[PDB]
């Protein structure tokens, strides 16, 4: 009964945020590997943190001493008032840090930042992403209590689902912008199967990094963490055996079902294409 | 533990030889670090067999690591031969 | 022909053994069937408006 | 045909067809095909319309009632009469040779689906003597495809299976699905030269 | 919808001359809301030609926003809601096609276009039949997809 | 008006006229009483006190059990141990008196949470031997409360009856059997005579009625002495599972999946200074 503290379940990452985070590195940082730090600007809602504004809050780390980095509150204060004198609504939901990777220095920021929330989120949005998924990471600091005795409660910085959705005045905006992309006329399939075989490019590597990790545990340069440790073993622990004898006829039946539901859909289009063809040749002699 | 998931099916006999222990204990036993929460699964007399869906994950060394490098190496390896197979049913399939 | 049930000439071995599988597959046949003969209607009719 | 059957139960005699009884008899050769004994039961709603028509009918009383009482010798005995009157009656003739082997393959299947296995020699003295005759007959009904049994020889006995109702609805399928390709290709290269 | 207007300096219109100077035809390309010209256009104030200034990142991460999860092609739909949403457009085939037949019987050689196209055969057989066909071979030729690539890399 | 209409169910109590008693009973709506100001916490206390004596009549040993909860919420009960003392332990077993069902399943659950059950540990090992899945030999059980079940003849309320011993035999039964069906799939009759200490017609009755009950979904094979325990699974039903394996294999590789990277940011950080 001590977490009163609601637990982040989601943050949803609408686009003005991520344009006007872009447009702080650019200005700031367009050519330096400096990082540009900001406050996000939003409301909470049964544990979905909706961050809805974000404005540049300049900020600068030394490239000689990382523990040391310059962000103030003056600033932060008097657009805390001057933004929520425009909206209301809208209150402090978190800080957005501009980069691939954190620093740790970012749990002080988060410590700092606290105080002005209690339940702060810290998302990680890479201005140039090389991945192909969400350039958004969300992050809340939890006080873990490890088991060892000669450690002090430790605050680690936990992920939390972020995902990107657009109101629909920013989608509207959102497709103004990309209609000499985006692509509407996809049949379905063709966005599944592409989705499918990126993931399928993603479980491989990703098995093959933790070979990697495990040649370099052999090796004896990195060890790990017993928990994540712990997650890959599960993972091969719930391996179903694919040698499955009565689940391999399971398949069986499923997959001639299937196809001969599609056997249908192929026959009644073979009927509604030749009917339209014999059409088409009426049309064309009269 | 020491078996893998793929047999997660085992005799009753088996259990008692490495329990030297009663069939009737033997089910006992099994029952009881299965209602505990211990433990998930299935038992079939029948034959005398037991249906674990029970598997845990910790405790294991660099021989094991070094076992799943193995692993991962043939699953890439299984990965790689999908992708050329896709890469090879490809073109003349995209350029219609 | 009501609940299952079929016992053996004389070693008492009942030959119950059915399941339930409404099957998309034969209203699909149907279907195509159906349409495929309008398909040919069609066809005849308008094979003997192209020779007039 | 077993459509019309309630059908002609609400009828009336025309000047082709002046006897009641007569054509009340036509509404239960086709039923005797067309539905099983749930809707055998419903022929014996059917009979208690024959007990107001058929009561008049000794040959066809006795026909209709022998697959219904499980009479399996007698049922033969005037099966041989329907198919003979079957030949000689006009409109029948087309098809008397179709009627009497799907009759055959209905009372066959009949007795044989109440049990898992029955000997072949048992089958001469209460359904029809002549046990090679019951051997040539069956041998030819389970190589036509039908009649859901596998009979041994030498042990001298015949053992039913049962299978789904997956692997025979497959069957009709494919036939449709060639037969209905079989039509729209032949009209493609008719149509447009 | 937006625009960007300035005035026009009344003393010039009273001078009976032309506001601006006209090197380029941009200004003219954007033909001007007959409201404008209600309210007040090139009388006393008069638009400005709009354009975007887009910035290259702008766009990458623009295209990252409506880029889905790689993950939601994994997502497979359950086996037994899959099966009924075929079994019950499969029935809506039946149907469709039913009245597609009744359709194409019906018509005569004197068959109105105008009256098919205000009202035709179950809104329209023809029309539905495709839809459903599309969307049932997409949603079983998916399931497919995603179950065997599941089998194969798992 | 309540008192009368009490009276009244009372006076046909005693004429065992129980029809009527259950008739007029179902007027008085519970929330009469919750409705905040013999006084109402003492008609409070009669009113189900009846009841149960109506109830005891049925052997409705499920909704007996639900009216000492009521008798157990009232305050004044609450506050002095010499009243929820007793009470609680007549709880006790009206919970593992009554059947196995849903709601059952759900009080006891509520039951085991409360901070007084504590105080009662020996009964706390029934209802938690009940709600954990645990086998239950009848003898173990038994033995140790033949005794504690006797003193309850002493106790406010009567005997808890001469046919419950016989009848709370068949709660282990079904408790375990739902462990059996749960932790076995296919039994052997004698192994499931043994299992359940009873002999093979007795134990396959004890399964009989359970498919007769719908209580569980098994089939015997007395020719082979099989009880399997498996619905048959169709195909499709054999593959919802297996994907829906998958589709966790594809999440907990997916949660791997990012497990491994942020590591890799972590720790190389760890490598920057």
């Amino acid at each position: 009964q001590i977490f009163s503290s609601k637990s982040i379940e989601k943050v949803v990452v609408h686009p003005l945020v991520l344009l006007s985070i872009v447009d702080h590195y650019n200005r700031v940082a367009r050519d330096t590997k400096k990082r540009v730090i900001g406050v996000l600007l939003g409301s909470t809602f049964k544990g979905t943190v909706d961050v809805t504004n974000s404005y540049a809050v300049p900020f600068e780390e030394d490239d000689k001493d990382s523990s040391i980095w310059f962000l103030d509150h003056n600033y932060h204060e008097s657009m805390f008032s001057m933004f929520r004198r425009i909206n209301a609504k809208e209150h402090v939901v978190g800080w957005y840090s501009t980069g691939p990777k954190l620093r740790e220095n970012d749990l002080d920021v988060h410590r700092l930042f606290s105080d002005y929330v209690p339940n702060p989120v810290l998302v990680i949005i890479d201005v140039q992403p090389e991945e192909l998924g969400i350039p958004t990471k969300a992050y809340y600091a939890v006080e873990e209590v490890k088991e060892n005795a000669t450690q002090k409660s430790q605050k680690v910085f936990v992920h939390v689902p972020s995902e990107i959705a657009a109101h629909e005045v920013e989608e509207i905006g959102v497709e103004h912008l990309l209609r000499d992309v985006k692509d509407t006329t996809i049949s379905t399939l063709a966005t599944e199967v592409t989705g499918k075989l990126g993931a399928l490019k993603g479980l491989d590597a990703r098995l093959r990094e933790i070979r990697s990790y495990l040649e370099l545990v052999i090796q004896e340069k990195l060890p790990l963490n017993h928990e994540i440790l712990y997650h890959l073993q599960d993972v091969f622990n719930l391996l179903p055996n694919l040698s499955v004898l009565e689940l391999v006829k399971a398949f069986a039946v499923k997959t001639n079902d299937m196809m001969l539901v599609i056997y249908l859909s192929s026959l009644i289009r073979s009927v509604i294409a030749l009917h339209n063809l014999i059409n088409n040749k009426m049309l064309n002699k009269e | 533990f020491n078996r893998p998931a793929e047999d997660r099916t085992i005799p009753l006999k088996v259990i008692a030889e490495r329990t030297r222990l009663s069939i009737e204990d033997v089910e006992y036993l099994l029952m009881k670090s299965l209602s505990v929460h211990l433990i998930e699964g299935i038992i079939d007399q029948m034959e005398g067999t037991v249906h674990v869906s029970w598997v845990q994950p910790r405790v294991l060394g660099i021989p094991q690591i070094t076992s799943l490098r193995d692993r991962l190496d043939s699953w890439l390896g299984k990965v790689n031969t999908a992708l050329l197979s896709v890469e090879a049913e490809t073109p003349d399939l995209v350029a219609s | 022909k009501k609940f299952a049930g079929t016992l053996d000439q004389g070693a008492g071995c009942l030959i119950i053994f059915d399941d339930h599988k409404t099957e998309d597959i034969y209203e699909a046949t149907l279907d195509t069937i159906s349409n495929v003969a309008k398909v040919v209607d069609s066809l005849f009719v308008r094979s003997a408006k192209i020779m007039a | 045909a077993a459509s019309l059957f309630l059908d002609s139960i609400s009828t009336f005699t025309t000047y082709e067809l002046f006897p009641y009884d007569t054509f009340i008899f036509y509404t239960v050769l086709t039923s005797i095909i067309s539905l099983d004994r749930v809707s055998l039961k419903q022929k014996v709603v059917d009979a208690p319309e024959i007990l107001t028509v058929i009561g008049k009918i000794p040959y066809l009383s006795e026909f209709l009632n022998s697959l219904y009482d499980c009479q399996y010798k007698s049922f033969f005995s005037a099966f041989a009469g329907l198919t003979e009157q079957i030949k000689f009656d006009r409109y029948l003739h087309r098809h008397f040779r179709y009627y009497m082997r799907e009759v055959r393959t209905v009372v066959y299947s009949q007795f044989l689906e109440s049990y898992k296995s029955v000997t072949i020699e048992a089958m001469a003295k209460a359904f029809g003597v002549t046990v090679e005759f019951i051997d040539l007959e069956l041998s030819r009904f389970i190589a036509a495809g039908k009649l859901h049994c596998k009979i041994d020889k030498v042990v001298g006995v015949l053992e039913t299976n049962r299978p789904d109702a997956k692997n025979a609805l497959y069957q009709a399928t494919i036939k449709q699905g060639d037969f209905l390709l079989n039509r729209i290709q032949k009209l493609s290269r008719v149509i447009d030269l | 919808v937006m625009d960007a207007f300035r005035l026009i300096n009344p003393q010039t219109m009273m001078l009976g001359q032309e506001p601006r100077q006209t090197t380029s035809n941009l200004g003219h390309l954007n033909k001007p809301s007959i409201q404008a010209l209600i309210h007040g256009l090139n009388r006393h104030y008069y638009s400005i030609a709009i354009n975007y200034r887009k910035n290259e990142l702008e766009e990458k991460m623009l295209l990252n926003l409506h880029k889905k999860k790689w993950n939601d092609g994994l997502t497979l739909k359950k086996f037994d809601v899959h099966s009924k949403t075929n079994e019950q457009t499969v029935q809506e085939m039946l149907g469709l096609a039913i009245k597609y037949n009744k359709a194409v019987q019906e018509e005569d050689e004197l068959t109105p276009e105008k009256l098919v196209i205000a009202k035709v055969g179950r809104q329209d057989a023809k029309k539905h039949l495709e839809e459903h066909v599309s969307n049932l071979m997409s949603s079983n030729i998916i399931q497919t997809l995603g179950t065997m690539l599941d089998t194969v890399i798992f | 008006k309540i008192a009368f209409i009490l009276e009244q169910v009372r006076l046909c109590l005693d004429r065992k006229d129980y029809i009527r008693a259950q008739i007029l009973s179902r007027k008085i709506s519970p929330r009469v009483f919750d409705i905040d100001p013999p006084s109402l916490p003492e008609l409070k206390r009669i009113y189900y006190e009846l009841m149960i004596r109506y109830y005891k009549h049925h052997n409705d040993y499920l909704e007996i059990c639900r009216c000492y909860k009521s008798i157990y919420e009232i305050s004044s009960v609450k506050e002095d141990p010499e009243q929820w003392t007793p009470i609680l332990r007549k709880i006790c077993w009206y919970l593992a008196l009554a059947p196995h069902d849903p709601m059952q399943s759900s009080l006891l659950n509520s039951t085991l949470e409360d901070k007084n059950l504590f105080e009662i540990p020996k009964f706390k090992s029934l209802l938690k031997q009940l709600v954990t899945m645990e086998v239950i030999l009848w003898t173990v059980l038994w033995n140790e409360f033949e005794s504690e079940f006797d003193n309850e003849k002493n106790l406010l309320g009567g005997p808890l009856g001469e046919k419950a011993g016989e009848d709370l035999k068949q709660r282990v039964i079904e408790h375990n059997i739902l462990v059996i069906s749960k932790y076995y799939s296919r039994i052997t009759l004698k192994r499931l005579s043994d299992l359940l200490c009873l002999s093979l017609q007795e134990a396959e009755k004890h399964l009989s009625d359970m498919v007769v009950s719908k209580a569980l979904i098994a089939k015997i094979d007395r020719p082979m002495g099989i009880v399997c325990f498996q619905v048959v699974k169709d195909s499709n039903d054999i593959l919802n599972s297996w994907s829906m394996n998958l589709e966790k294999l594809l999440d907990l590789v997916e949660k791997s999946c990012h497990q491994i990277h942020k590591e890799t940011m972590v720790h190389k950080a760890s490598l920057e200074v």
